[PDB]
């Protein structure tokens, strides 16, 4: 049914459906006015320490995609609970095709059974893993592959055996439909120690990704970089945001690598091709809350941005001035998405009370009549002499 | 109901004749229902709605309309000269 | 009435439209002309020719056309 | 009122007897959906007065620790059952009060 | 739910005279092999004066 | 390094209330610079807030048009001096000020307090002279606001002067590229410089609520919670889901009826259910048999 | 809080789309800004996709007519302007007409490349009745209402289309005033007509996207004597008369001068440059 296939082409987002769940978040820098800082910090919220994580889940990214006018479809597992129905439906009213999404009878959304061993120190050892990791590699939806064109699908599936099977077989059939692999790492939290481990865990699916969308922390903890920058400083100068060389690079380049993507949120992307490299500019003097403090929504926005572009023109993922046209348009995205948050959540004064930018913006009228900024009775007035 | 107007004086020889029947005919509908006009139904509005419906034409009953926008009770429309 | 006697005050024409002795886009319908019209394209009075499918309806001096170009064909514009 | 406990506390704490169910809140300063849980879990002590016991543990001050317990991001809660026969429960993102309500009332 | 669940005369006959201000409310022209003739589309329903069918 | 680039051009300091700015910002694409520039100006001289003293309170008065013995000014140049302090803040509410001196001497902008979150931009405007040691204890009242506006005091909140742009042809016409020049004039309480961000921002803030989700689009900060809490609320008293908010892609459909109800703007079960059998039809790829096996697994549900 | 809705749209055909949005509770004067903005960026600042240049195979002699088809050249190239493409092609392609022979030629009829769609398959291009083979080649470019014309290929007898990138045909903004005493409140709606490439809400947040990224560029940050005359100074009478040829009067402008343009000036030497310093220097 190639003739039923319409414009764009479908993105398949391969993982699970979370709800605000941060993988994990790295010490970062980026471009700021400090003048502007300095002279808004009373109303403007900034964080001590600025720490950004790399993204979010294959759902968020499944959203975001569908906000950009673009085609997606998250292929999952979730619970048939209130949990897992109420994240289905709003799967469903963000536009995602959630056909790919198998409701399990059996298993409780976000929840897994952990066996803690008493005796020595304190592990885990989880048993009965939660909904949106039960995928059987017989529940994959092929229908769906087929139509897509590209397949995206992260880092968090890769965490358990029978999900990360279910992982790789989902590429292999992708890959033989002739459908572009789209990696974005988002490394999570237990993987930043023993790189070793995270390459072995991600040598086998980092060979057969056509795109793969790295941050900064990320490609510098997988080259074996260690961070000479400082963090943290009122400037922007340019050893924080530094545009690695291809032989940097060079030895996470695999045969059928088409592009490479370095990400510094909204501040910067790079790119790396064969022939090309490059990077684009952007901001990210965004309005922050400490809601939104993690810069998640920018991750997905910026993933969004690119895997639309790359879909698009799917021809042009060579061409040096289309792939700087994707780096900027991913900007934007990012940016815009960061805003969109930000507005949503406000900021903080089901219990959750939040407050309005113009609610955290209002200051005490400052009336106290022991202030000295209210007339007193005239026995007590304290005049000052011209 | 301008366009209404005109229209059901394409039937009448006389237009004070037309005039003085509609003026008799919201008469009775006001002695009748009395409580009923004077608000956002006027009589003589109904009575030229009922006699464009006579036609088979539909219209909305004595002209009655509304704003779906205003934001609430106590917002006034504010009139841009 | 001088708004309307501006909108439909037509094109400069003969000595002032060009400074020499000579020896406009087409539109396939009115929106199309309004809307070049709005994004700057064309000026109020600056000629064009629009396609035209109602009867001739176009008041104009009653006059034998200027030329016409007849082809071996058959086709002749008028 | 929930309480910042260290690795060693929560050690103490586990290792030791109770006679009430045990929320162990695994959270980043950095984390925004960590706060929303912070307020979620504050209005949930608030419910549970004396009936339970809320406590938070900081991973960047306790990354192995955190390793150890296979937290895999934030925010996450662990459910610890007073019965040391039952096994905890592990709650990944941020979850309506209504869950919590129901994990304390059906299997703890 | 809505999923659950004599011919027509030439429309040129009635468009020459729409066209030139024939108005025909609520009635369709059939033809039948008898010949020409004017039914209701729909029903008619009484009003307290004579309703308009043609003009 | 970017292509797109903006610097202040010209930077000067007239008075300590009066600053102006001119700023360029090319390369633009024909008719952005238009844009552009009606935008911003129509944002600095109509969005930009400022801080303006707005009542001031006196205590021996009989109304505003008297005078006091000792100072030279009547009360109506003491509120018509009190209209021209030009203030900053970032902050809204209606804070209060303090002017408690003694005379006699001169009574400027910096004999005024304020509450932290407020600064005065010129220490030398003038107020009132006091030519005998009188009392003088005014009490004021200061907010930030838009537009304009215990006697009151008629504030005038806008802090850009004027405002002006210019666009000119790049050069050649290979894409008839074009330079935007702006110019601002501030009254001090913030840069030019600031004026142009603000103005940025501002209208960033007024075009960013087109893309949030349309009005009634989620079940009513975290969209999802209230839809749990429906369902927790019909899990008592079972009466499963409504139609509307069940979605044709839990319903088990071969996928080219699934892309084709896609395609025809078909999404939830209510939808399919107004929908009728001829309209269906009217689709292509949808025949008798597609209708026939549609409504056998609608009547399976 | 301020929230958007789309109270009316309507499909009469598949080349005419209207819709009708609002959006409130608004300040004064914002509206009036709001809509000019989004009214100028949905007029000139969205992208359409449309035929820019036509080329005729098959030897047509470069005459007004072709053997066999019923429309002129003329006739052709207006038929083709009329076709209503959506895109997402990034520079320029090409399209291929070729019909066998008699018959009706439609926008079906068009191969594409591979982002073109067609929004209505039933639009006339070129009618056909003798079994001759008619070959068109068609580029297919996507530009900004506001663009203009690109590099003309002068070669191999092409004729332009002069294509007008219009995805939105019309568009509207009106203001809705309340008030109770002393706060008020605005209500800003917008129509917005397209063509069908495109619906009136996602052309509404095309031009809310096209207007943020244009001002989003301007946050950017990048990495890190007037009275004191010549004649009252004792000068040498050469040094004196040449400043008047050059217009200079006061010790302002002999200032304002730097030393380049003072030896430029005829009959100045750099002596005389040298003497101008000393005196200043002992003044
Ligand atoms: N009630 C009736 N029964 C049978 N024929 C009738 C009739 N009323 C009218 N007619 C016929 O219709 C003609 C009037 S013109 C009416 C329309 C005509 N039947 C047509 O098709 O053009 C008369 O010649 C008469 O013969």
């Amino acid at each position: 049914i190639s003739h039923t296939y319409g414009w764009p082409p479908l993105v398949c987002c391969f993982g699970s459906a979370q709800h605000a769940f941060v993988p994990s978040g790295r010490p970062a820098n980026r471009l700021l006015d400090y003048e502007r800082q300095e002279r808004m910090k009373d109303a403007v919220w900034a964080p001590e320490k600025y720490i950004r994580a790399p993204g979010g889940c294959a759902g968020g990214v499944a959203i975001a995609l569908a906000s950009l006018g673009g085609k997606a479809a998250f292929m999952g597992k979730l619970g048939d609970d209130d949990f897992g129905q109420a994240m289905l439906y709003y799967l469903n009213v963000c536009q995602v095709q959630t056909r790919s999404v198998k409701i399990d009878s059996k298993r409780v959304t976000a929840c897994s059974t952990m066996k803690i061993s008493k005796r020595g120190r304190l592990k885990s050892t989880c048993v009965k893993p939660c909904a949106e990791d039960s995928l059987s590699k017989s529940e994959i939806n092929v229908d769906v592959l087929k139509e897509a064109k590209m397949f995206y699908f992260t880092t968090h599936s890769l965490l358990d055996k029978k999900m990360m099977s279910t992982t790789l077989q989902a590429i292999k059939i992708s890959k033989q439909l002739g459908n572009v692999i789209f990696y974005d790492l988002n490394l999570p939290l237990p993987l930043w120690q023993s790189l070793e481990e995270t390459k072995s865990l991600i040598q086998e699916v980092w060979d057969l990704a056509d795109v793969i969308e790295v941050t900064k922390q990320e490609l510098e903890f997988l080259c074996g970089i260690e961070p000479t920058e400082e963090f943290d400083t009122k400037n922007n100068d340019s050893s924080k945001f530094v545009h690695y060389e291809p032989e940097t690079v060079e030895p996470l380049w695999h045969e059928n690598l088409k592009i490479l993507f370095v990400t510094n949120g909204t501040s910067k992307i790079h790119y790396y091709t064969k022939e090309h490299n490059g990077a684009v500019l952007g901001m990210e003097d965004v309005p922050i809350t400490p809601f939104t403090r993690d810069m998640s929504a920018s991750g997905d926005g910026i993933v969004a941005g690119l895997i639309r572009m790359l879909t698009v023109q799917p021809d042009l993922m060579n061409d040096k001035g289309y792939l700087e046209r994707t780096a900027r348009y991913a900007i934007e995205c990012g940016v815009v998405d960061q805003w969109l948050l930000a507005q949503t959540r406000g900021y903080p004064p089901n219990g959750i009370r939040s407050i309005t930018e113009r609610e955290y913006r209002t200051s005490k009228p400052y009336d106290e009549p022991d202030g000295p900024y209210v007339m007193k009775p005239v026995e007590e007035r304290e005049y000052r002499k011209l | 109901m301008t366009m209404d107007i005109e229209r059901l004086l394409l039937s009448e020889d006389n237009r004070f004749e037309f005039v003085n029947s509609v003026a008799a005919e919201a008469t009775e509908y006001v002695e009748k229902n009395r409580d009923e006009y004077g608000g956002t139904k006027k009589a003589i509005f109904h009575v030229l709605s009922n006699r464009v419906n006579d036609l088979g034409f539909d219209r909305p009953e004595a002209y009655a309309e509304s704003d779906p926008y205003k934001p609430g009770p106590g917002y006034l429309k504010e009139y841009y000269t | 009435l001088i708004g309307l006697y501006v909108l439909t005050s037509g094109t400069r024409r003969g000595i002032c439209a060009n400074r020499y002795n000579p020896c406009e886009p087409f539109f396939c319908n009115s929106y199309d002309a309004i809307g070049a019209y709005r994004q700057k394209r064309i000026n109020l009075d600056s000629p064009l020719w629009l396609r035209w499918q109602l009867d001739q309806r176009v008041i104009a001096s009653k006059e034998v056309p200027i030329e016409v170009h007849y082809e071996s064909f058959g086709n002749y514009h008028e | 009122l929930v309480r910042k406990l260290s690795a060693q506390e929560l050690q103490d704490l586990v290792k030791g007897e109770r006679k009430v169910p045990l929320i162990v809140d695994f959270y980043a300063t950095w984390c925004g959906p960590c706060i929303l849980m912070a307020q979620e879990l504050e209005m949930l002590a608030v419910e549970y007065e004396s009936n339970a016991m809320i406590v938070k543990v900081d991973t960047d001050d306790e990354y192995e620790f955190a390793r150890d317990m296979q937290v895999r991001g934030l925010p996450t809660l662990f459910f610890i059952s007073p019965d040391p026969s039952k096994d905890a429960i592990r709650t990944e993102g941020l979850i309506p009060l209504q869950m919590m309500r129901d994990i304390i009332d059906n299997d703890m | 739910f809505p999923l659950f669940q004599l011919e027509s005369a030439d429309p040129d006959f009635y468009k020459i005279g729409y066209v030139r201000r024939v108005r025909a409310y609520g009635v369709e022209f059939k033809e039948g092999p008898d010949g020409f003739g004017i039914y209701a589309s729909k029903d008619i329903e009484p009003r307290r004066r004579a309703r308009v069918i043609m003009e | 390094t970017r292509t797109l680039q903006w610097k202040c051009v010209e930077s000067r300091r007239d008075s300590k209330r009066l600053y102006y700015g001119r700023f360029i910002l090319s390369p633009l694409m024909k008719g952005q610079a238009d844009t552009i520039g009606i935008a911003m100006r129509r944002a600095l001289l109509g969005e930009i807030e400022g801080t303006c003293i707005t009542r001031a309170k006196f205590e021996n008065i009989p109304h505003d048009y008297s005078n006091i013995v000792g100072i030279q000014e009547s009360v109506h140049e003491i509120l018509m001096n009190l209209n021209e302090i030009v203030l900053k803040s970032n902050l809204y509410g209606t804070r209060n000020a303090l002017i408690c001196v003694q005379g006699p001497g001169y009574i400027t902008a910096r004999d005024i307090i304020l509450p932290p979150s407020v600064e005065i931009v010129d220490n030398t405007q003038h107020i009132a002279t006091l030519t005998e040691p009188i009392n003088l204890c005014i009490g004021l009242k200061i907010e930030r606001n838009r537009g304009y506006s215990s006697y009151p005091i008629d504030a005038v909140f806008m802090p850009v002067q004027n405002a002006n742009h210019s666009i000119h042809s790049y050069g050649n016409g290979n894409e008839k590229q074009e330079i935007l020049f702006i110019e601002i004039w501030t009254n001090g309480s913030l840069t030019p410089k600031e004026a142009l961000h603000e103005a940025s921002r501002n209208l960033i803030n007024l075009f960013i609520p087109f893309l949030h989700v349309e009005e009634e689009t989620f079940y009513l900060t975290l969209p999802l919670f209230p839809f749990h809490n429906k369902l927790v609320n019909l899990r008592q008293k079972k009466k499963e889901l409504a139609f509307q908010y069940i979605f044709i892609d839990q319903l088990e459909l071969p996928p080219r009826i699934y892309n084709c109800l896609k395609k025809s703007n078909i999404h939830t079960l209510l939808d399919l259910l107004n929908n009728s059998q001829e309209d269906l039809i009217k689709m292509e790829h949808f025949h008798i048999e597609d209708v026939k096996k549609l409504l056998d697994i609608l009547e399976k549900k």
